[PDB]
């Protein structure tokens, strides 16, 4: 009810279904592998409610998977029953304060048995730090937060493909087993007509051998397979035969050089494609064989059997025939066709809980390769279950999993769409994945089959484009783990509250309606004809009662970050995608405000959000401070909910978080009592609203540039908090140990002003380039004083104890002021990494204003550099003396096709200024009135749905309607524009410009930082070239295609310098500094170094390079 | 290196059992070691 | 014939001996080419050349060792396999068989494994190089200038 | 195993360290392992020294001893170019 | 600079070139960091 | 007040050439350089500032004019 | 001759015959024959 602020809705149409939540997708999947009451409570919940649901916990089933192992003699075995969980023994902030992992210890329930004794040995035994997922959905690890991306993964199971081959000149089919670890065997029919088996494509072979070699000889060959001449060509051209002969083949065609063995080949093949252990196939690996095959019942787990092989040669030599609709077998009807690899049914997600529970199966099999070591060299009657197992490649393996894998990556942490975007996004790369090399142009495209299960609009734009996608806004996860989506279910025309969630597979059968179909009075179609998409994605049509499926939204396609900008569908999908891609990189600010205009599911994108501070229980405020909120609940418990207060995010910018809630105002459960990060009353607010100027200026916004006034520097309206971090640590070398400390050698006492005692800068101290912050004396240096050293030491004194200044001292190009020092000591209980002994870090905060170079952003993908702050004065001031914010070009929007965002401005300025529209009698006047959209105050935001915003027509009438501010007169047209002046010359622009209220984005791209330049810096070690980086004062990169430049000018002499003089000529770059320095010419260059690496290189593989000039040798 | 005036220098010849003939140079106020490395072969 | 010919003719008109194709000594990279670097925390980091020789010296000595006293044919032929493999690993991690992995990883980069490709020293560190005395920062229209 | 630990002990780590460095290292190792089993968690140095009978500072140098080096050659991500060897001064 | 040559490297060369014999395969001591005598990094 | 005030199509037509031009002048300018560094050693080959100097500009700026004024010539070795 | 040396060399042990007590007593006995001849 009163959970979000007031947001004036221009929605048309209702939502039966609320979007679920934005956490799902890692919190389910995480408690799902621990097997908490949370899960326990959700799978009772869907066994009452009848929908399906995994019985079987994530680690429960890992447990129950490793079977009672046993020896060769089969005598002693050992079983892990039972697993639990224990409180964590560090908090959360603990943890993120002292590099800790947020970490539980695992218990499992071990018993040793061994037949022969009789003897059991049931005990409980340690496994491990196990790392737990946050309610906020995130893994702190090593004090900072990581959090693991879902993966996209081809479904195990049949796929069967079909090609044409121009000197062929006909069709080749192609058959693929691919299972969820095991090997993979190859299928092709006719490449020569003649059909043939590929395992692990290692020999030549037919079909038939591998059907001989199996539990079938010729004759059930020749009578069950009888309707295909293909097949019996092939069958007749081989020469072998007998079950035997066959398997002696395959083992000498696949292992050639040793001589054959019965046992040994039946063995082989066997554990090559038959072992449950080798070949356990998933779940969803045998759902899919049994659903594609229609193996009826065939065993919900397990390793496959011949029998599948045979569906397979069935299916194959079907497909060759060309009817496509025949009986499966040992099955059912079903129907055959090839399926491509890009449909959304053939791909599945792994989620964190399964990504986790194959790196601790992975651990798990490790530890029982040690352990089945262990066994054959220990003796009986001498083995306790605390003995002979060993934790270390669990813990290993779980380590290596959340530190340096591609798929637990940094958090973002620019802002709360930042977050939730990374928790919602789905990768393709990483391990068991497909690659960036090895990705083509068919898996990046966008298939019919991702509407509503995977955003076709927000991706990264490098690179990589189209490999990682993002979750839909409605998108659900199956139990086996394809991506589901809702739907509402059809009857006879008469729509029904009630709600189906279908997989990429259902969608096919069935055809789908839109949620912008019209409605009359009752649930029955306004219209017959409808417009809608059937399998394949084909969007013809279909009049009267045919459907019988809608959808929930029209926002169903879009994902939480696509859906916030409002009027999408005016935009061009370049330029949404665009949009989309800069709102996750926008900084949030010094007091935010919530967008004027923009859709209304803001509020779920950052209640949602973990960093927005919710009411655990209900109850009410006792009192409030800017460090906590303390509330009282109904029961009478006491809870305060602590702030965090200026501290340092991932990215640098600060997580200040302020408090709305009065001193004694009621608080219901999941209301947010204090905003988070670029949130206003709960109510998510990335940028600010800027009046906006569609006019060119002089020049100074040309080439989608920005200008901007002073009035946004001085009122503090486009400013952030930008803390850095940056540490230093004192250790016992071989020399000896530094300390910290105040005597700063050979410096003056004013450096040193601002230090305590113990060699810390003071909190609150204004820092500047070059300044000191802690004061760290290095032990000891090489002491070779030339005779003017030693002759000037005598003449004025130098301290006895001999130390180098290599202490911690700010950057070039940065001011802050000290906010908090962490000084962490050897001495103390605080751990430290082996051989430091004191940790020092330093906090600098400084509020960065904006400026010339600083980057500017839209929602709509407009974007552009600062390139002047104007006066207040000097901007087009409106018919009251209103100056603009912002003036920007209007070429931009005919060519980037974006004429959203001029949508945009007009509804910001009918926002600003509200309406009254009751009683007109027009259409856009009663659909504002039955909507609720008629009686608005000025100030208040609006509301546009990403598919169901206002119109242009409503657009229209409300700027015909606005209210009057001074002496009755509404200041913009009909038209939309306004009679704009200007403020250098003071004549009026000739005709009216376009004026509104666009929402204006901070890019974390900014100029502060990308400032960098180079004199003479460090120096890379294994070539004399200059190193590279912004922290690390290198020089820019002089490529291959800017010395094809200098030769195309001609420049010889520029370029000779650029490549001997500055870099990599050791006897040039000091040469030339010094008579720079002296004032005199610059000598003539040398030899690069790097081709002295060269030459040194090249005669160490034994090739005589020697350079010879004209008179001889060099 | 302006000024410095280099320590003189004895030239030693050393011989070895395959008649290698090489010429290294040793310092004068430095001891002269009758056992030395092969700059060719190696050997004594 | 061909082919033949037209790679024999080169030792005919050229005056290297083709004795050059089998070797009897590896010649090393001056140790700063392949350096062991000291880093903070006691951390050390070297060049995979220096494994890559290691691997060749101590192969090389064991069969130094094998031919000092009497071994039998097999050991002392498996020895000199396994060293002649160990130097085509360090002229070419890669081109034959599975490569000298080491960390388990990622094969090790020999001598020609960094005179090639964008890593190399021909197309990395030679036609384009870092320079100093320059600069970078973002861009802004000016139209007084 | 006589052999084929002092081979392990003298060839495999670049940097050389003795046979009885090693066995003592990888005794410590072993124990400090028996000790992580035994009790769950991370003992002090000081808990390791005083039941080995050899002073803290001992097993604090033999534990640096006791590492590794890392290859120059480390890729750093998803960048080729930019290899771990451009970093160091 | 005139010309630069290039061809097979016979033992011969190699032993114009090499200063010494790297008989040992260890690079640097574990305690005095100092490189070690008639190995790898041999000073 | 500037690169641009020498105009640059008089240097074209005064040396017939472009790289000629560039190599001429930069070696002129050098002169100048070392001129202004010989320290008042009086070296007679080093020739100073022909056109009247600024108390502070580059040597490059001096031949460049010299140039533009056309009193000075050279011929190839 | 061809990758994986292990597997050459595997098969390079070939089908040596396994010694049964007496059997290796007696090459002990014709080493120390030898030897001490």
């Amino acid at each position: 009810a009163s959970t979000a602020p007031l947001r004036i809705s221009f929605a048309k149409i209702k939502e039966p279904l609320e979007v679920p939540n934005l956490l799902a997708l890692q919190t389910e999947s995480f408690d799902w592998l621990l097997g908490n009451d949370a899960w326990k409570a959700r799978v009772e919940s869907a066994l009452e409610s009848g929908q399906d649901v995994p019985t079987k916990s994530g680690l429960e089933e890992i447990f129950e998977e490793i079977s009672p192992i046993e020896d060769f003699s089969g005598s002693m075995s050992l079983t892990f029953r039972d697993h639990r969980f224990e409180p964590p023994k560090n908090s959360i902030d603990e943890c993120k304060d002292r590099d800790f992992t947020y970490a539980a210890p695992l218990f499992v329930t071990a018993e040793f048995t061994n037949n022969e004794t009789g003897e059991i040995k049931s005990q409980t035994v340690f496994m491990g730090d196990f790392p737990l997922m946050t309610n906020k959905g995130t893994f702190v690890i090593n004090g900072t937060e990581r959090v693991v991306v879902s993966q996209l993964v081809r479904s195990p199971g049949v796929y069967f493909d079909s090609s044409i081959d121009k000197t062929s000149d006909k069709d080749i089919f192609s058959a693929k087993i691919i299972p969820s670890r095991g090997a993979w065997l190859e299928m092709e029919i006719d490449k020569r007509d003649m059909v043939g088996v590929r395992i692990d494509r290692k020999r030549k072979q037919s079909v038939t051998v591998l059907l001989k070699a199996l539990g079938w000889t010729t004759e059930q060959i020749l009578e069950e397979f009888g309707e295909y001449e293909s097949m019996r060509a092939t069958l007749e051209k081989d020469h072998t035969q007998g079950q035997d002969d066959a398997l002696l083949d395959i083992y000498r065609k696949l292992r050639p050089g040793e001589p054959p063995t019965r046992e040994a080949a039946q063995t082989l093949l066997e554990n090559l494609y038959f072992n449950p252990k080798r070949y356990d196939l998933a779940k969803v690996g045998r759902y899919k064989v049994n659903k594609k095959l229609g193996a009826d019942e065939p065993l919900d787990a397990g390793v496959l059997t011949t029998d599948d092989v045979i569906a397979t040669i069935k299916y194959l030599v079907k497909l060759h025939a060309g009817e496509t609709e025949t009986v499966g077998e040992s099955g059912r009807e079903i129907v055959v066709e090839t399926d491509d690899i890009d449909h959304f049914g053939n791909r599945r997600i792994r989620n964190v809980g399964e990504l986790i529970q194959n790196q601790v199966r992975t651990g798990l099999a490790r530890m029982e390769r040690v352990v089945r070591e262990r066994m054959t060299t220990q003796d009986v009657e001498a083995i306790t279950p605390q003995t002979l197992i060993n934790i270390r490649p669990v813990v290993a393996s779980i380590k290596e999993f959340f530190g340096t894998s591609q798929l637990s990556q940094f958090m973002d942490q620019n802002n709360p769409l930042s977050g939730l975007t990374h928790k919602r996004r789905l990768n393709a790369l990483g391990p068991g994945g497909l690659s960036r090399e090895r990705a083509g142009f068919e898996v990046r495209d966008v298939h019919p089959s991702h509407y509503g299960r995977m955003c076709p609009i927000e991706t990264p734009e490098g690179p990589n484009i189209g490999l990682i996608g993002s979750l839909a806004s409605y998108g659900r996860i199956n139990p086996f783990g394809f991506i589901e989506t809702p739907y509402r279910k059809v009857v006879e025309g008469q729509v029904t509250d009630d709600v189906d969630y279908l997989t990429a597979d259902e969608e096919d059968r069935f055809v789908i309606a839109q949620a912008n179909a019209a409605l009359g009075d009752d649930m029955r179609f306004a219209e017959a004809r409808v417009l809608v998409r059937r399998r394949g994605g084909e969007v013809d049509y279909v009049p009267g009662d045919d459907v019988d499926y809608m959808d929930v939204s029209p926002r169903q396609m879009v994902s939480v970050a696509t859906a916030m900008i409002p009027f999408l569908e005016h935009d061009d999908a370049n330029r949404a995608l665009m949009g989309a891609n800069m709102m996750r990189q926008a900084v949030p600010l010094i007091k935010s405000e919530s967008p004027l205009v923009g859709t209304g599911m803001e509020y779920r994108s950052a209640a949602d959000a973990g960093d927005v501070v919710k009411a655990e229980k209900a109850g009410v405020v006792q009192e409030v401070s800017a460090d906590y909120i303390t509330t009282t609940n109904d029961d009478g418990t006491y809870i305060t909910y602590r702030l965090a207060k200026f501290s340092r995010s991932n990215q640098g910018t600060s997580v200040n978080q302020k408090v709305i809630v009065a001193e004694g105002d009621r608080i219901i459960e999941g209301q947010v009592l204090a905003d988070g990060p670029a949130t206003e009353n709960g109510e998510m607010a990335l940028g600010k609203n800027l009046l906006v100027a569609f006019m060119p200026w002089e020049g100074h916004n040309y080439e989608d540039a920005i200008i901007l006034s002073q009035r946004l520097v001085q009122d503090d309206v486009l400013s952030s908090i930008h803390i850095e971090e940056h540490e230093v640590d004192a250790r016992d070398t071989k020399l000896g140990p530094e300390e910290i400390t105040r005597d700063i050698p050979n410096v003056s006492e004013e450096v040193l002003a601002d230090l305590d005692e113990r060699g810390i800068i003071r909190i609150g101290a204004e820092v500047v380039a070059g300044d000191i912050l802690v004061g760290k004396v290095t032990p000891k240096g090489e002491t070779e004083l030339t005779p003017e050293e030693r002759l000037l030491r005598a003449i004025f004194g130098e301290k006895a104890r001999e130390v180098r200044d290599t202490s911690l001292k700010v950057p070039h190009g940065e001011i802050g002021k000290v906010i908090g020092v962490r000084v962490f000591d050897r001495e103390e209980g605080d751990e430290l990494p082996p051989g430091v002994n004191q940790l020092v870090r330093v906090y600098v905060a400084q509020k960065r204003k904006i400026t010339d170079g600083d980057k500017l952003a839209g929602r709509h993908g407009n974007k552009g550099v600062i390139s002047k702050i104007n006066p207040i004065e000097d901007m087009p001031f409106l018919e009251d003396g209103t100056p603009v914010d912002i003036i920007l070009n209007p070429l931009a929007v005919p060519s980037r096709m974006n004429p959203g965002q001029v949508l945009e401005i007009h509804l910001g300025w009918l926002a600003s200024r509200g309406w009254d529209v009751s009683g007109l009698a027009e259409e856009w006047a009663q659909r504002l009135q039955v909507i609720g959209a008629d009686k608005v105050e000025p100030g208040t935001n609006v509301a546009t749905p990403v598919f169901d915003g206002a119109r242009e027509d409503e657009l229209a009438g409300l700027l015909q309607h606005t209210i009057p501010n001074r002496d009755g007169e509404r200041m913009v047209l009909p038209s939309g524009k306004a009679r704009l002046f200007d403020g250098r010359s003071g004549e009026p622009f000739p005709e009216p410009i376009s004026v509104g209220y666009m929402y204006i984005l901070k890019l974390h791209h900014l100029v502060d930082d990308k400032l960098h330049a180079r004199s003479t810096g460090p120096y890379s070690m294994i070539t004399q070239q200059p190193l590279g980086g912004k922290a690390q004062f290198g020089g820019q990169r002089f490529g291959e295609m800017e010395v094809w430049a200098l030769e195309a000018y001609g420049a010889a002499y520029a370029l000779q310098e650029l490549l001997t003089i500055k870099s990599d000529d050791v006897t040039g770059r000091v040469k030339v500094y010094e008579a720079i320095v002296k004032g005199e010419n610059i000598p003539e260059p040398g030899i690069p170094e790097s081709f002295k690496v060269l030459i040194k290189e090249m005669q160490s593989l034994c090739l005589n390079v020697e350079v010879l000039s004209s008179d001889g040798m060099s | 290196d302006r000024g410095i005036d280099l320590a003189p220098r004895q030239a030693v010849e050393y011989a070895c059992e395959k008649g290698h003939r090489f010429e290294m140079p040793f310092s004068v106020e430095a001891e002269i070691p009758p056992e030395w490395e092969c700059k060719v072969c190696g050997a004594q | 014939a061909l082919k033949r010919l037209k790679v024999v003719s080169a030792f005919l008109q050229t005056s290297n001996s083709p004795k050059g194709m089998v070797l009897d000594c590896v010649p090393v990279i001056p140790p700063d080419l392949r350096p062991m670097v000291q880093l903070d925390g006691g951390r050390f980091a070297t060049s995979d050349l220096n494994d890559l020789y290691r691997r060749v010296i101590n192969r090389n000595n064991r069969l130094k060792r094998l031919l000092d006293l009497g071994a039998p044919e097999i050991i002392v032929n498996n020895e000199k396999r396994m060293l002649q493999e160990a130097v085509d690993a360090l002229f070419d991690n890669g081109r034959r068989g599975r490569p000298v992995t080491g960390p388990g990883n990622r094969p090790l980069k020999s001598l020609s494994d960094m005179l090639k490709g964008k890593q190399g020293r021909f197309r990395q560190n030679l036609l384009g190089k870092r320079v100093d005395y320059s600069a970078r920062s973002v861009i802004v229209v000016g139209p007084q200038l | 195993r006589q052999a084929i630990t002092r081979a392990m002990a003298d060839q495999a780590r670049t940097i050389r360290i003795p046979v009885h460095m090693v066995e003592v290292i990888n005794k410590l190792a072993r124990v400090q392992r028996q000790m992580l089993q035994d009790l769950g968690r991370e003992p002090t140095p000081e808990e390791l020294a005083k039941e080995l009978d050899m002073t803290p500072e001992k097993v604090i140098e033999v534990q640096k001893y006791g590492r590794e080096p890392i290859s120059l050659h480390t890729p750093l991500g998803e960048d080729g170019d930019s290899e771990f060897g451009d970093l160091i001064e | 600079f005139d010309e630069l040559r290039i061809g097979l490297a016979t033992a011969d060369d190699i032993r114009q070139w090499s200063h010494g014999e790297v008989k040992k395969p260890e690079t640097i001591n574990y305690r005095t960091l100092k490189p070690e005598k008639d190995g790898l990094f041999c000073e | 007040e500037g690169i641009i005030n020498p105009p640059i199509d008089e240097l074209l037509e005064a040396t017939d050439s472009k790289y000629s031009l560039v190599i001429y002048a930069a070696k002129r300018a050098r002169q100048i350089n070392a001129y202004y560094s010989q320290l008042g050693e009086g070296l007679l080959e080093y020739v100073g500032p022909l056109v009247d100097t600024h108390v502070h500009e580059k040597p490059l700026s001096i031949a460049l004019r010299e140039i533009n004024a056309g009193l000075l010539t050279s011929e190839a070795i | 001759a061809t990758a994986d040396p292990v597997k050459d060399y595997l098969k390079q042990i070939g089908k040596v015959p396994l010694l049964n007590a007496e059997q290796e007593v007696e090459l002990a006995k014709r080493i120390e024959a030898g030897l001490f001849a």
